[PDB]
């Protein structure tokens, strides 16, 4: 039993509007440099589709995540330590730039400088940001499949259509589409950390954010294959890999991530989750992959349980973090209401960015239909998005937890309609799904009204703990180049001293 | 009582204490000096002065008083302002350690000698408190005191009046007050500067 | 020249002459004469009440603008009325025993036309008399545990109020101010926060250390007893005054102040850059907030959270010791209440038989307050029912505030 | 270096508290065993201001505090528990926190305006009002101002510009202070009456 | 004729309240590091006094500024190039740490950790920030003389009392004091730039801010002596010198400096001044030092003059800068109303931070006095601060320009009083000082009301001009350590590339 904390995230796909605002803000702040222009730490994909990079969910092809060997031990799908090292001279599974898209720009200046007497109206043609050469045509982009862009037979190659008779969905009347925004899952059992030969990737103890040390990374580019979500992008210029940093500079002071605060649909929630680090391997190595979801819930600890609280304090968790954990919207959605589910738990990484499945228009039928258990509102069985597709995406193929989430959302709607339209109390739907009026009202508070203070409950990462914040406050930022940052040993060849430190020791004790 | 701005205070106590109408009243004699002056001589001249405690520039009361920025822009700790005439009379030079005391207690600090302070008065700006840069007292043999170590509460009967229209109680509306400017103290240059901390880093101010 | 210019200006502008005054004048013993002097100048020139003119007294930040909205919260008036307010100068003069060293006599302050024989006694005697006449508040109030009075009243076959008045007249129950050193009439637990009482405002610092704290002190003079002076006629006297009265001193601060250095327990509080709150002042008309830039560092907590937690622990620790109790609370005659019309033509002391002991007129109001000790935390964390049952008000006026409570149920939840 | 990071308790008190709890399962009775013992009580009271602070925990201090409060209220009375906090206007809820807890349990809420001697009893006497004054912006509407015993640039710093700026509108200003105070630097005339005798000058002017 | 622009500053000493807020904010932002803890880029001094460092105005002692040789040529008082180099092994005029003050801190922790059973109340004693040793006593500080702190005979050593019978000022009734806040003057003919052997100090072309290149400075510490205002402070730890940077990071986007925006008394004004750089040497080398003030005014150009405007555009001054120059409060106070004067023009540096002299209470007299030319308000002749003292400080001893400034301020007051009190128009005082009603009303607008937009009229430094702002916007701030910043040549031994640059060249032209 070793308690650690992390700010998890929940995205309500039912409220998702697939606008990509989250992607643009992240891009502007973190990846507008040459080398990562093609990398979208946060990217939104329209489903059905193969995504970015193409077919990233196909682990047989990309070799991401973990496998559970016959002896019960975990091993990266990429191979054990020796197998992985044997692939270092040329990663055989590495995604190529074309699996993402060839980054491009346009010759806008031609519009300004076109010479007098041009035979035709000047135009701005595409040019490659990789070679600087003219591109005859743009054939791919990071969001090429947006809103079912492409023939169904192409989009339907979607890994999540596995075990589903998808023919019926190629019919106009049965058309369906949803949005899947995603970033790094900042896993409890990250496959990236395990597949980096240099040990440059690590999970921060205090807030669970997973980072690639830009000093220590040696550019072995094996981690890219290791990540089953393909959320690590090689910086082709620096020769090192980069990934979503969960906006730690903001999180550290209690602010939401950029993609969370800028989410226009108001579908992202941030809240602390306390977990038992000592149970990570046991949970991730459970025999049946359909048990990974529940096994992970079992690693999450009850923040209102004095036993957990006292253990947390003993393990160094700050009081403000424990407090935040007690009013975590993420804990309520994943643990209490069972509305949020992990993304591909079968990869065995114990992801920390979860999703509430989306509702959808009722399916095509013979007639206009009849009043169901929910009156004029939909019954879970009538939704047009095949539940098996959602289960392949969130619960390793088990439709049970997906149906529960969807039914509970619809139940809340039924209950609230009786209240706001009929002015009556009708808990029939809630009782059918095991929800109390109090739970439905709280669900409504967080999901419908969704006040800012309720969507984001991020505590400080307390940078003052175990460090020296005073000298840092006084001297951080003066980047003159003292050459003494980044090492604990004081000796340095350039005979310098840290600008933000105190060299003259107190002699009065 | 009259509903108008009241110039006349007709309450029994107001009348009998001589304040039915405003009148001039000289500073009161706290009798805090004559019983102790010269009783614990350190060899240096002592003199009685009016002890004023106007509010300081290097803190808001005692808040910020320990703040290094304020201590650096000020005089690095507890100080008392003296006129040049009074300081010279007492053989006190600017920044000399001095001790101020009376029947109520004693305080230690460094002098700030200035022409802008009129003879007869001293000003220890309000609150520099008791945690920074204070040596032991030669009067008490304890850590030096603070500006309120030389003051004492003395209530005025007219401020106890109640049950009389405008003169009726209210939290913070009426009641006795903590006046303090009438105070007088004995001032002198310190001789031994002992810090009472076992550091063996004590000084002696000569003559 | 200046008196003339000042008046001429006021005449020409219809009162636009102003006097900015402060502690330079207000901290003298005769501050009232200093002020009435300036005030008369302004009144004679019709400057009070005209923009650009008047008495501009500036000292501390005393103007909390949303007064009647804050008062019920601060003193739990939404749950119980009244609270126990006390005027501190008399409180410290008494409990830190500075009266035991008084050098100033009332006699030397009397008008030459006053009957000296009618004003004998120590300055503290005047305070005790003021207290029993309902002029000033008391603390502690009575010489007997006020939670036990209702019980005794029941056994006597009379309501607590009548029983208290009868006991006071007879002397079976006495004002605590009469015997401040008997061992039961002094404060024992003191919370200090947002204050450096022992390093800043505490006049008579060495007296507080000796009598309140029980530590070494630097007092240099002798007390009345040692000087063989005249002992008070309203207060008991003992040559060796009771020392170390406070059993527990708890201070909340973000820096280790002088007060913290002398406390028994120091609680780390959040700085102004680590908590939410509001601030107003006499100087300008804006209300703005204190906000948490980052969660309080280390183990610090806001004052609100510190007391909420103490209220929570108190509520569980008091079980079996304190339950639903009945408290007898004295309350002085209040300005801005009909009772302010107490004694119209003169001063009558009921203890001297000059009049009957009439609570709320010739003595303090005697109120009954029910306290649910186990429910302290639940009450602390909720807006009480008195706002809806009784209403809200201040400065002599009251109003219905039901619509506001309805709004608050939606904003704060229930 | 002077930031308070953890709840602290005097070592002597902590030692006795923990030993008491080892013989008394109920904390109220543990407190009783300490406070009712003259030797024990005296052991930690005389340690006040003499070092020995040790790190405690919120749980420990909260229990001791609650237990002490219950014991005191039960055996002596709620008004034997008190709290001192001033000027709620600077942090309304922060003041309310302790005042609310105390008021619910019957503890005494101590005043401050009178205690600090900021209350001008002459105000209740003349107007039946604690204190109500014009805002600093209103100084700008005045054509003749006397700064009397008020060190504006130093003690009213953020508002001082209204005073310096109104002079450009033709307003005459006069400083009345015994010393050459900062305020004098801003005025057209400096009058320096003997400190404490101002009422005499005001009377003559009124005359 | 070569036009350049700079944001000058004017401090109205008449509104100065000597609060030091300006000093604290600057300190917190720029000099809280070990090495410069004793340095106050902005410092406020009470006069009469010797200041910080002690007696900095005594050039015979400190050797700052320029001298005009017999042949009419300018030379640093420190010596010509050879003379200066001959002093490099040990600067003989260098101010020592004690000339400033020995920086100190206190042992606050003793208050927390004092052991049980201490014989006396614990206390926090002073300790040196230079040696870490216990200090027996603090004997000096950067503001030791605040509010006439010290015996008159000591304070009166003030250089500005030269040629003045100062005895009368030692009398209580004649006491006077004023405040002099100051920072670097960012001169047109800086003595610092001229006295640095490495050429590490320079004046920025676009905004005239003077800086010490932290890369190029070699720590020759000669510049410190060169500056007659002693506004360059040696960083004893880094071994390099630092100085007020006029908050260029803020100025660059059009914001006021920190000390300007945080000035509580609202006495600081910021406005553009256009100057003819080609006339700098001619002006600074004028024979009579009492002519330096006017000679500098002659270097300032009229921003509303189309001749100047067209020349400015030709010389590269941005349109927004020219526009700002046309509504510059600094230009109005220095050029139009003649209220602002330079600080010690006799140093011959052509300072760019000017001051409006302060008014003061009337002097001691036999009686209460009589109505003067200004009625109940003061006449310039009655002010208690000796005008000769102010002239020694601002006009090389010439009282004429000081009297004009003071009289004009008093005239505005007389005119406004007639207006606001008597409800009449009385321009008698204005006519006597050569001011029109319009000028008096504008003076009032800027000096009395002083709206924020009127106090600071700072244009952008236009960082996009002659540079590449696009790649910079996209990659600035990622301080991973590319080792390619600071040089124009692309070759670098570590075989790296700039993070905020584009390496892949366009091949489509
Ligand atoms: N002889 C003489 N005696 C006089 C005076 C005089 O002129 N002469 N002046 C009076 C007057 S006018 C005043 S206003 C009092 O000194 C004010 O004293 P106080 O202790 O409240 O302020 P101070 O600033 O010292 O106390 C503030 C303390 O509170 C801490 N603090 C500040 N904010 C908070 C907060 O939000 N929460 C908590 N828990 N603590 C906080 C602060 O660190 C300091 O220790 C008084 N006596
Ligand atoms: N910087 C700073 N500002 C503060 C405070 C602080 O501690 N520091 N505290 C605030 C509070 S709570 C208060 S109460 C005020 C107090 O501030 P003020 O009301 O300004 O009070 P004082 O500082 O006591 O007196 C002001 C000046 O009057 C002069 N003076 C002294 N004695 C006399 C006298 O007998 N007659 C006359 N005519 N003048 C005299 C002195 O020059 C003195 O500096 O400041 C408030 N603002
Ligand atoms: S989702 Fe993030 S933490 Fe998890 S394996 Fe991929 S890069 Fe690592
Ligand atoms: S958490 Fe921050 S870095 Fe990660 S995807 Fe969102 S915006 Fe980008
Ligand atoms: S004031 Fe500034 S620019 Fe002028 S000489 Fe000194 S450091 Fe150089
Ligand atoms: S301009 Fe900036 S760097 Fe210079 S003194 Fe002001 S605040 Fe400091
Ligand atoms: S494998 Fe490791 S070395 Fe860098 S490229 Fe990936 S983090
Ligand atoms: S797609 Fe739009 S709805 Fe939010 S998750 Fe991204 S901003
Ligand atoms: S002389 Fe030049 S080398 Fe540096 S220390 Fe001064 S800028
Ligand atoms: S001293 Fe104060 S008035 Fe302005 S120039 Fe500095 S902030
Ligand atoms: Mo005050």
């Amino acid at each position: 039993m070793k308690i650690r904390s992390q700010v998890g995230m929940v995205l309500n796909l039912d409220k998702a509007i697939g606008c990509h605002t989250c992607s643009v803000t992240c891009k502007n702040v973190w990846t507008s440099r040459e080398g990562v222009e093609y990398a979208w730490f946060n990217n939104v994909e329209t489903k059905p589709g193969q995504g970015f990079p193409t077919d990233w969910e196909n682990q047989e092809k990309y070799k991401g995540g973990w496998i559970r060997k016959i002896n019960g031990k975990l091993q990266p799908r990429m191979g054990n330590r020796a197998m992985l090292l044997g692939k270092i001279f040329a990663n055989p599974h590495l995604p190529g730039i074309d699996d993402y898209y060839e980054p491009f720009d346009f010759d806008y200046q031609n519009l300004h400088t076109a010479p007098e007497g041009s035979k035709s109206q000047p135009i701005a043609r595409p040019r490659s940001l990789i070679t600087g050469e003219r591109m005859a045509k743009i054939e791919k982009g990071p969001n090429w499949e947006d809103d079912l862009g492409g023939e169904f037979d192409k989009l339907a190659k979607d890994k999540n259509f596995d075990n589903i008779q998808k023919a019926m969905y190629s019919q106009f009347e049965n058309t369906f589409m949803m949005y899947l925004p995603r970033l790094c899952e900042h896993c409890l059992n990250p496959a990236c950390v395990a597949t980096c030969p240099s040990g440059a990737i690590y999970k921060r103890e205090e807030d669970g954010i997973v980072l690639i040390d830009q000093d220590k990374c040696r550019g072995w580019r094996m981690c890219i294959t290791g990540c089953p979500y393909k959320k690590i992008y090689f910086n082709w210029k620096s020769g090192k890999s980069e990934k979503c940093i969960f906006c730690y500079p903001r999180i550290e002071a209690g602010q939401p991530t950029v993609c969370s605060e800028t989410c226009v649909g108001r579908i992202r929630y941030l809240g602390v989750l306390l977990y038992d680090a000592d149970a990570i391997e046991r949970a991730a190595s459970t025999e049946n992959e359909k048990d990974l979801y529940q096994r992970q819930l079992d690693v999450f600890l009850d923040p209102n349980d004095p036993k957990v609280i006292e253990q947390a304090i003993k393990d160094g968790i700050p009081l403000s973090v424990i407090e935040a954990a007690q009013q975590s919207p993420v804990y309520k959605m994943a643990m209490e209401w069972k509305l949020a589910l992990p993304l591909h738990p079968e990869y065995r990484t114990l992801p920390m960015v979860w999703y509430v499945p989306p509702l959808s228009p009722i399916q095509s039928a013979a007639d206009a239909g009849e009043l169901g258990s929910n009156g004029i509102l939909p019954d879970v069985e009538s939704l047009r998005i095949p539940v098996q597709y959602l289960a392949n995406l969130l619960t390793a193929g088990d439709t049970k937890p997906v149906l529960r989430a969807l039914k509970r959302m619809l139940a809340m709607r039924h209950y609230k309609r009786a209240e706001t339209v009929d002015g009556k109390v009708d808990t029939r739907a809630l009782e059918e799904v095991g929800l109390t009026e109090a739970q439905a009202q709280e669900m409504y508070r967080y999901l419908a009204i969704a006040n800012y203070e309720d969507r984001f409950v991020v505590p400080s990462s307390h940078r003052e703990l175990a460090r020296e914040a005073f000298p840092e406050k006084n001297g951080c930022g003066f980047t003159f180049g003292d050459g003494c940052h980044g090492s604990d040993t004081k000796f340095n060849l350039f005979n310098s001293r840290r600008i933000d430190a105190i060299d003259v020791t107190s002699k009065t004790e | 009582l009259s509903g108008r701005q009241q110039l006349y205070q007709d309450h029994q106590w107001m009348r009998d204490f001589g304040e039915s109408l405003l009148v001039y009243r000289p500073p009161i004699d706290t009798r805090s000096v004559k019983e102790v002056i010269g009783q614990k001589s350190n060899g240096n001249q002592e003199k009685a002065l009016n002890f004023l405690t106007p509010h300081q520039k290097w803190g808001i009361h005692s808040t910020y008083s320990d703040n290094l920025l304020m201590l650096t822009l000020g005089r690095g700790g507890p100080v008392v302002w003296l006129s040049e005439a009074d300081a010279k009379d007492l053989g006190i030079a600017d920044n000399d350690w001095i001790e101020v005391f009376n029947s109520n207690g004693a305080l230690t600090a460094r002098a700030v000698v200035s022409q802008r302070v009129p003879a007869g008065m001293t000003m220890m700006y309000h609150a520099q408190e008791r945690i920074v840069n204070l040596p032991g007292s030669e009067i008490t043999q304890q850590r030096g005191g603070i500006h309120n170590s030389v003051t004492r509460i003395t209530p005025k009967p007219t401020h106890m009046i109640g049950g009389y229209a405008h003169l009726a109680y209210g939290f913070n509306y009426y009641g006795t007050v903590g006046s303090n400017r009438d105070e007088f103290v004995v001032v002198r240059k310190m001789k031994n500067i002992d810090w009472l901390d076992g550091e063996g880093n004590d000084q002696v101010q000569e003559s | 020249r200046i008196a003339r210019e000042f008046a001429d200006n006021a005449d020409k502008t219809h009162g636009r002459s102003m006097i900015i005054v402060g502690a330079g004048l207000n901290h003298w013993y005769h501050l009232d004469m200093n002020y009435r002097g300036l005030i008369n100048m302004l009144i004679f020139c019709g400057c009070v009440g005209q923009s650009g003119g008047g008495w501009a007294h500036y000292v501390g930040q005393e103007k909390l603008r949303p007064q009647t909205g804050w008062q019920p919260l601060a003193f739990a008036l939404d749950w119980q009325r009244p609270a126990r307010h006390m005027n501190s100068t008399s409180y410290f003069y008494n409990h830190s025993s500075q009266w035991r060293y008084e050098t100033v006599t009332a006699e030397e302050l009397l008008s030459p036309m006053a009957d000296k024989s009618r004003y004998t006694g120590h300055l503290i005697d005047f305070n005790v008399r003021a207290e029993r006449m309902g002029w000033l508040p008391s603390a502690p109030q009575l010489g007997t545990n006020p939670l036990t009075i209702a019980g005794e009243a029941e056994k006597a076959g009379m309501n607590p109020v009548d029983y208290t008045v009868k006991s006071l007249k007879e002397g079976s129950i006495r004002f605590a101010a009469e015997q401040p050193e008997n061992g039961k009439n002094h404060p024992r637990n003191l919370f200090i926060w947002r204050s450096n009482l022992l390093g800043s405002s505490g006049k008579g610092h060495e007296f507080m250390l000796k009598y309140l704290l029980g530590t070494e002190h630097g007092i240099q003079g002798k007390d009345l007893g040692q000087q063989g002076g005249v002992k008070p006629e309203e207060v008991d006297w003992q040559d060796n005054g009771l020392e170390g009265k406070l059993d527990l001193v708890v201070t909340l601060d973000f820096r280790l102040s002088s007060t913290c250095l002398y406390s028994d327990i120091i609680l780390p509080t959040a700085t102004w850059y680590e908590k939410d709150d509001m601030n107003t002042s006499d100087m300008h008309p804006f209300i703005h907030p204190l906000s948490a830039a980052v969660d309080p560092a280390w183990e610090a907590k806001s004052d609100w959270e510190i007391y909420k937690a103490i209220a929570k622990k108190f509520s569980e620790v008091c079980v079996g010791h304190l339950g639903k109790e009945t408290d007898i609370v004295t309350l002085p005659i209040q300005h801005d209440s009909a009772a302010e019309l107490a004694q119209p033509l003169d001063v009558k002391d009921w203890k001297k038989g000059e009049c009957d002991l009439i609570p709320g007129k010739t003595a303090p109001h005697i109120m009954v307050v029910e306290r649910d000790y186990p429910a302290t935390y639940e009450r602390f964390t909720s807006i009480g029912p008195l706002m809806e049952k009784i209403g809200n008000g201040g400065k002599g006026i009251a109003w219905n505030t039901q619509s506001e409570m309805d709004l608050l149920r939606k904003l704060n939840y229930t | 270096a002077n930031r308070l990071k953890y709840p602290m308790m005097r070592k002597r008190l902590m030692k006795m508290w923990r030993e008491a709890k080892a013989l008394h399962s109920d904390p109220v009775e543990a407190w009783a065993s300490i406070i009712e013992d003259a030797d024990k009580a005296k052991s930690f009271k005389q340690a006040r201001g003499r070092g020995g602070f040790v790190r405690s925990s919120w749980q420990e201090v909260n229990e001791l505090i609650a237990a002490s409060n219950v014991y005191t209220i039960k055996n002596y009375g709620p008004d034997r528990v008190a709290g001192f906090s001033p000027i709620p206007a600077m942090s309304m809820v922060s003041y309310a926190s302790g005042a609310r807890y105390l008021s619910l349990i019957g503890g005494t809420c101590l005043s401050f305006y009178d205690w600090y001697c900021d209350l001008p009893p002459a105000s209740p006497q003349t107007w039946g009002e604690q204190t109500d004054v014009p805002e600093s912006a209103d100084w700008y509407n005045s054509s003749y101002i006397i700064a009397w015993g008020s060190n504006v640039p130093q003690t009213r710093t953020p508002d001082a510009h209204f005073f310096t700026e109104v002079r450009y509108k033709g307003t005459k200003t006069v400083a009345v202070t015994p010393d050459y105070a900062e305020i004098a630097k801003l005025c057209d005339l400096w009058l320096a009456p003997k400190q404490g005798t101002d009422a005499a000058m005001a009377l003559a002017m009124g005359h």
